[PDB]
């Protein structure tokens, strides 16, 4: 199925995930796309943080859903 | 913690404080493992839009700067570390403006960044938005010679330690 994940620099990209994919997939399939290591993303649905271990499903992403991802960098 | 890091802000913190000092939703930009991502959207919208630099996978610390829209076609760039440090991004980021469009980088000088890049571009770096948006502009050297001032001035009588005991205030 299709989520979103959109940042704070504005860029919104699609990803194809199951529910049953665990959140630390989820960022293996950041890291792919847009060559972010698992170590820098925060990752976030309806004010909530998410859990590495958890799955898509724990917190009822449905098709369509819109993630957060807030990366751990600073200057 | 979220929003800053010794003194540093995060890219978090960098939306945090904009919004505290009612900018509503700022969006910023990024130069990630040499590529940037600059929503030209946003940068219109807002007029202006602050930049993570020199950052990737294997840098979590990078520098803040400070992309400005001017009127008309022009843009410029802010370097907190002055003019020749701005020089270093401008061929990179003029590529991402609109067609058509120029951009300058602003002639500050150099030895007053202090470690404070994110500070700098959310306060000198909007009153330079301001000014090169006004009324009756100054020109650009003005502008520049005007925000090295504002540094050494806001630096002076230990300044350092009142903009750092700020910084660590937002963090709260
Ligand atoms: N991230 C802190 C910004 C200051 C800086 O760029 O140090 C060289």
């Amino acid at each position: 199925m299709q989520i979103f994940v959109k940042t704070l620099t504005g860029k919104t990209i699609t990803l194809e995930v199951e529910p049953s994919d665990t959140i630390e997939n989820v960022k293996a399939k950041i890291q792919d796309k847009e060559g972010i290591p698992p170590d820098q993303q925060r990752l976030i649905f309806a004010g909530k943080q998410l859990e590495d271990g958890r799955t898509l499903s724990d917190y009822n992403i449905q098709k369509e859903s819109t993630l957060h991802l807030v990366l751990r960098l600073r200057g | 913690p979220k929003y800053v890091e010794g003194v540093e802000l995060t890219q978090e913190g960098m939306h945090a404080i904009f919004a505290r000092m009612g900018y509503g939703d700022i969006t910023s930009g990024s130069i990630y493992n040499g590529v940037p991502t600059i929503d030209t959207g946003a940068l219109n919208r807002q007029g202006f839009m602050p930049v993570l630099t020199g950052v990737g996978p294997h840098r979590d610390s990078g520098h803040w700067i400070m992309l400005i829209k001017g009127p008309g076609n022009q843009y410029y760039l802010f370097d907190p570390l002055g003019k020749t440090s701005g020089e270093g991004y401008q061929n990179i980021l003029a590529a991402q403006l609109p067609m058509g469009s120029t951009l300058s980088v602003i002639p500050n000088g150099s030895g007053l960044n202090m470690g404070l890049c994110g500070y700098w571009v959310a306060s000198a770096g909007l009153r330079a938005h301001q000014a090169l948006n006004q009324h009756n502009p100054p020109t650009l050297l003005n502008v520049g010679q005007t925000i090295t001032n504002e540094m050494r001035n806001e630096l002076d009588h230990d300044g350092y330690r009142k903009i750092t005991g700020w910084l660590r205030a937002v963090a709260d």
